RNA sequence: UCAUAAUAACUUCUCGAAUCGCACGGCCUUGCGCCGGCGAUGGUUCAUUCAAAUUUCUGCCCUAUCAACUUUCGACGGCUGGGUAUUGGCCAGCCGUGGUGACAACGGGUAACGGAGGGUUAGGGCUCGACCCCGGAGAAGGAGCCUGAGAAACGGCUACUACA
RNA sequence: AAACUGCGAAUGGCUCAUUAAAUCAGUUAUCGUUUAUUUGAUAGUACCUUACUACAUGGAUAACCGUGGUAAUUCUAGAGCU
């Protein structure tokens, strides 16, 4: 995503438990154990996106770097609209099959999920997604990888 | 037809049977006598007439000198 | 509901406790303990219900008044105790025991058992960590907490219990090989060796068994019980949990009929 | 108006009838709790004070101590509190109580002696009451007959003789259950 | 109190603090001869068991 | 950021047992001396059982003479807090302008509790289901609340309306 | 006997008024919570308070005797004990 900067907001956003101001100095390989940015990985062939690895932003609803855990579900859709701020609107359409005149008709269902500032996605754009817990009245699902376009 | 089925219990002591019989097969054999009470309704209408009551209830008449 | 039922209707019950429909309209409804309502062995249906020794409700809970019969070699006060699979119950004036185990019908049936063999069980622990103080510990089947246990053993393994100290004497693993009693579902009853195991990612997994008569069936892990890798360390039943189909079903009750008589 | 007065020091009450107002007039706009002087009561009464515990109006609804009225008025009372007895825990039910400011509207007064005087009330300080139990606690026997710690307190306690109706043998001895 | 009497109760106590002191000795001495009679009562079972 | 361990402190602040009864033993310095077995009523944390509240996906009768609906006084989403046993526009402030729809939204009718299922048969179907089994709601109509693990309870309480 | 205290009385039984994605059904979840009871494990008071007694702390109240008010209720006052 683009972000032009982390701090434009009345509070002062950062990692909850991750100390920042440390008067001894010790380089370490871990994420969040040494003082430095924290970060895992969730699993499920998942791979974490490199620009999370070096990114500033602060996000409590990103599956990297934040608090939130990927359980339940995993969802396809069609992506229709990524015009509003952190957040998205996914279609995802069947077939129901009627027995008395056996053959189907096709239906569709829409459905709200929150993208993170690791990725950037447009208009047209394959994406999985996965459930998670209550982010809002009704957001229940987060991105997790975004396919390429045809 | 002219067969019969039943069932039979034998027990090892009389005081043995005496503990673990039913009441009412005993007053059937005639053992020992049956117990005398009032109706169910009676037992039912004391019962719930005497929650009115408090402290003493075996007798009662303590408040009829109240009037003069 | 405004809180949780204390009453269970009949006709609602399960249905290998072989509850006739008539005659009453309630069931025992077995008290919370240590096993789960849906599949459990109520004392008062094994003792009226099977062993035919008490004639009706009455007296049964006159029965255990005295103390006579004991479960695990701990004595247990209420009628309606939920016993289950494995459970050893004893009494010392007839001189038999009775452990509570499936057929190959899929419904609890008296299986007599050695005095002497009889005196020792074996559970699936659930999950194994380490508690206050950093001692760890683990949990059977049967709600049998041991604390200090064998660091090799892990979670899904099964361990024998002395009954009378708590200590862990033996154990088995869980690998290709084994052999395993399956404890839910449809398949109640039959005995396998432990073929192979595929493993899902995300959970509820299946795992591949193989008969004596070269069939086939595969079950969850959740249902798969355990108890030896080769020459069963407890006596099965008659039949040892094959499943025959009825074809040959139907040829041995004439079989054995007319050898008979 | 009728009055109930009471001795605490010997245990004993009786009920008086008086029927003439301007006797009655000093005991007005007095609260309950308050000291009064007995003197125009009569000539019995003299160098007697009593204090004000209570009373009852003509229709039979109790005063309340801390409310400030001459009528009634509707309370909830809950439980815990003096003219309220709860059916059920918890339970708070609506009443209608009196004001603690004495007036003409009530029909008895109940009220104690505090001091004794010089004379002697022919039918209330001429007799005593038995107690019917003692102490029933190893600590309070042992302070009351004034022992020490250590005096095998068991032999030292109140006996009552007990009989059967009409059996025709002795009767025996009953004790107090020390608790402690 | 109903049982005694004010009379009772002022000897009661008003009572010599010597005489608590030969009340309690008496009542331990014949608490010991008493406990000597069951252990000589114990002696008896001890002869029981030297007879079987 | 799990189970668990360690460091610097704090608290109208808990628990770590002043309870009860039926069976009668052992030692020696022999004093009301010491030790010693089975059960009722409890108690901190973990595990289990009966559960409960929320929660993911798909599936409900006729009607267009119902075609656009939602945000006064939350309607869609972001941030900081309050409140709840906990998540969450549940509530309080600031900042964006969103969300659903001819693939039938929204509204009006229902002589509509839902399901397991009943009636009628070549097959496909049509119709019924208040009612013995499971789940939800109610105690004349609305709201408010105590005790208690659990109630917005009516064979519990308070207030109004209509009867009495 | 009575009464204090503990537990249950939120289980059962009746009815279908409202309700058209609401209830409900099959299938998932609580790494987002509460949980009587049953069952199994589990707690060196370091010093406070040399000391308060530890061979064991301190005040009320029920039942109860006796005296009342109102035509009226499972309404209650004040007095004396434990
Ligand atoms: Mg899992
Ligand atoms: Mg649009
Ligand atoms: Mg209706
Ligand atoms: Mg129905
Ligand atoms: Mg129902
Ligand atoms: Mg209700
Ligand atoms: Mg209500
Ligand atoms: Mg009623
Ligand atoms: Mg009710
Ligand atoms: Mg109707
Ligand atoms: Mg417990």
């Amino acid at each position: 995503a683009t972000e032009l900067t982390v701090q434009s907001e009345r509070a002062f956003l950062k990692q909850p438990h991750i100390f920042l101001n440390s008067k001894v100095k010790v380089k370490s390989t871990r994420p969040g154990k040494g003082g430095r940015r924290w970060y895992k990985d969730v699993g499920l062939g998942f791979k974490t996106p490199k620009t999370a690895i070096e990114g500033h932003y602060i996000d409590k609803k990103c599956p990297f770097t934040g608090m939130v855990s990927i359980r339940g579900r995993i969802l396809t859709g069609r992506v229709v609209s990524t015009k509003m701020h952190r957040t998205i609107i996914i279609r995802r359409e069947y077939l129901h099959y009627i027995p008395k005149y056996n053959r189907y008709e096709k239906r569709h269902k829409n459905l709200a999920a929150h993208v993170s500032p690791a990725f950037r996605v447009e208009e047209g754009d394959m994406v999985v997604v996965g459930q998670c817990r209550p982010l809002s009245k009704t957001v229940r699902f987060n991105v997790l990888r975004v396919l390429p376009r045809t | 037809g002219g067969k019969t089925t039943g069932f039979a219990l034998i027990y090892d002591s009389p005081e043995a049977l005496k503990k673990f019989e039913p009441r009412y097969r005993l007053v059937r054999a005639g053992l020992a006598a049956k117990v005398e009470k009032a109706s169910r309704q009676q037992r039912k209408q004391r019962k719930n007439r005497l929650k009115t009551l408090r402290g003493t209830a075996k007798v009662k008449g303590a408040k009829a000198k109240k009037e003069k | 509901a405004r809180g949780p039922k204390k009453h269970q209707k009949r006709l609602s019950a399960p249905s290998h406790w072989l509850l006739d429909k008539l005659s009453g309209a309630y069931a025992p409804r077995p008290s919370t303990g240590p096993h789960k309502l849906r599949d459990c062995m109520p004392l008062i249906v094994f003792v009226r219900n099977r062993l035919k020794y008490a004639l009706n409700y009455r007296e049964t809970k006159a029965i255990m008044m005295q103390r006579l019969v004991k479960v695990d070699g701990k004595v247990r006060t209420d009628i309606t105790y939920p016993a289950g699979f494995m459970d050893v119950i004893t009494i010392e004036k007839t001189g038999e025991n009775f452990r509570l185990i499936y057929d190959t019908k899929g419904r609890f049936t008296v299986h007599r058992i050695t005095d002497e063999e009889a005196k020792y069980k074996l559970g699936k622990v659930k999950r194994v960590q380490l508690g206050r103080g950093g001692v760890p510990f683990l949990v059977t089947h049967d709600a049998r907490t041991i604390r200090y246990p064998d660091p090799l053993i892990k979670v899904n393994d099964t361990v024998k219990i002395d009954l009378e100290t708590g200590k862990i004497t033996d154990f088995i693993k869980f690998d290709t090989g084994a052999l395993a009693m399956i404890t839910g579902g449809r398949n109640m009853g039959r005995v396998g060796v432990i073929t192979h195991r595929e493993r899902h990612d995300g959970g509820f997994g299946i795992v591949h068994l193989k008969d004596a008569l070269d069939n086939t069936f595969a079950t969850r892990e959740s249902n798969v019980f355990v108890i030896g890798s080769e020459k069963p360390w407890i006596s099965l039943p008659k039949g040892k949990g094959v499943k025959l189909t009825i074809a040959e079903e139907r040829d041995q009750r004439r079989a054995r009929a007319l050898a008979a008589a | 108006m009728k009055l109930n007065i009471s001795h605490p020091a010997n245990g004993s009450q009786k009920l008086i009838e008086v029927e003439d107002e301007r006797k009655l007039r000093h005991f007005y706009d007095k609260r309950m709790g308050a000291e009064v002087a007995g003197d125009p009561l009569g000539p019995e009464w003299k160098g007697y004070i009593l204090r004000i515990t209570g009373g009852n109006d003509k229709q039979g609804f109790p005063m309340k101590q801390g409310v400030i009225a001459p009528n009634r008025v509707r309370l909830l009372l809950s439980e815990g509190h003096s003219c309220y007895r709860p059916r059920r825990d918890g339970e708070r039910k609506r009443k209608s109580v009196r004001g603690c400011i004495v007036g003409p509207d009530l029909s008895v007064l109940a009220l104690s002696i505090v001091k004794q005087g010089e004379q002697d009330i022919p039918g209330l300080t001429d007799v005593v009451h038995p107690k019917r139990l003692g102490p029933k606690r190893a600590t309070k026997i042992r302070r009351f007959f004034s022992l020490s710690k250590d005096d095998d307190v068991r032999k030292y306690v109140i006996r009552r003789e007990v009989q059967p109706k009409g059996e025709g043998k002795k009767p025996y001895t009953k004790a107090p259950r020390i608790q402690r | 109190i109903v049982g005694a009497s004010l009379e009772v109760i002022k000897e009661r106590r008003s009572m010599r603090p010597e005489a608590r002191n030969a009340a309690r000795l008496a009542a331990i001495k014949e608490s010991k001869e008493k406990k000597a009679a069951a252990q000589a009562a114990k002696k008896a079972e001890k002869a029981k068991n030297a007879a079987a």
